[PDB]
């Protein structure tokens, strides 16, 4: 049994790994397909103890990842893509 | 034991509204006992003597409860080498 | 510094990750009531599977029991223990 | 080092077609080296002699590729107690 305070801590307001599409961070890359097409990023999520608050980033940081671009017909490329990680979260009024 | 109400891991539910006074009813036994007010995950509400008044017979009284007071709060005190907590949940 | 490619691949391929699911959606017969917290963290299969026409689906599940608070309209509140089904193992299948 | 063409960090890309031949080209220097084909995260593809063929000068030959063979594949060999790896990324 997960004790209440853990249940609470787990859903309240935190920077949680979710899978994000590459094209949602690099929308000018339309023509092509990155590999992998989605990456793991830390994102602020939570129920905030109130349905009228939501969990937002209060401190962020950059990470760079190695990805591949398999091309239409040109040839494949290596690329290093920077994304923004959520480091700290807080509950704020919607 | 310093707190009058015996502890549970499981918080006591307090109902509150933005604007109106909020009482964290963690009363105690002697005036000379130091009690920390914590709010999850990492805020400490420090008694200043005008918005956060620390009353040893009532608990902590908060005038103007903003959203920053909604969630899981804990009163802490250390007596005789042991740490004592009482939990509360605010629900608007 | 720079996250190496295989680590990038492995972290987004097909995996059970925590995401917030709200309790009343797991327990629809409980709509009239409120739970605290109103959402809980469960393991759910997620991933890009190396292919736009594949998706990551649970291949194995398990129960978790969670301690919650139930708030009732007119009645006293209660300590409650609810079970939910987690995704424990995931693999890639077609759309 | 047993493999002819080193792919340790960045995998070589192999284009594959549903239902057709797929060669994972991890050919080796001497025909006596045992080679193991893995598919991330957990799969191991054993050469059974017909659907999957091991040919030491070619690599692994898979005769009817399915969706199960899309992704990150790794040829593994141990020489003198050292594990060596070559990575391929199949794409459709």
């Amino acid at each position: 049994v997960v004790p209440f305070q853990e249940v609470w801590g787990r859903s309240y307001c935190r920077a949680l790994e979710r899978l994000v599409d590459v094209v949602s961070e690099y929308p000018s890359e339309v023509e092509h397909m990155f590999s992998p097409s989605c990456v793991s990023l830390l994102r602020c999520t939570g129920c905030c103890g109130d349905e009228n608050l939501h969990c937002v980033p209060v401190e962020t940081a950059n990470v760079t990842m190695q990805l591949l671009k398999i091309r239409s017909g040109d040839r494949p490329s290596y690329v290093e893509l920077t994304f923004s990680q959520h480091v700290r979260c807080e509950c704020r009024p919607l | 034991r310093p707190f009058v109400e015996m502890y549970s891991e499981i918080p006591e539910i307090i109902h509150m509204t933005e604007g109106r006074e909020l009482v964290i009813p963690c009363r105690v036994t002697s005036p000379n006992i130091t009690v920390t007010l914590k709010k999850f995950p990492l805020d400490t509400l420090i008694p200043d003597g005008k918005r956060i008044i620390w009353d040893s017979r009532k608990g902590f009284i908060i005038s103007n409860a903003t959203y920053k007071e909604i969630g899981l709060l804990t009163c802490e005190a250390t007596v005789n080498g042991h740490l004592y907590k009482t939990n509360y949940l605010t629900h608007r």
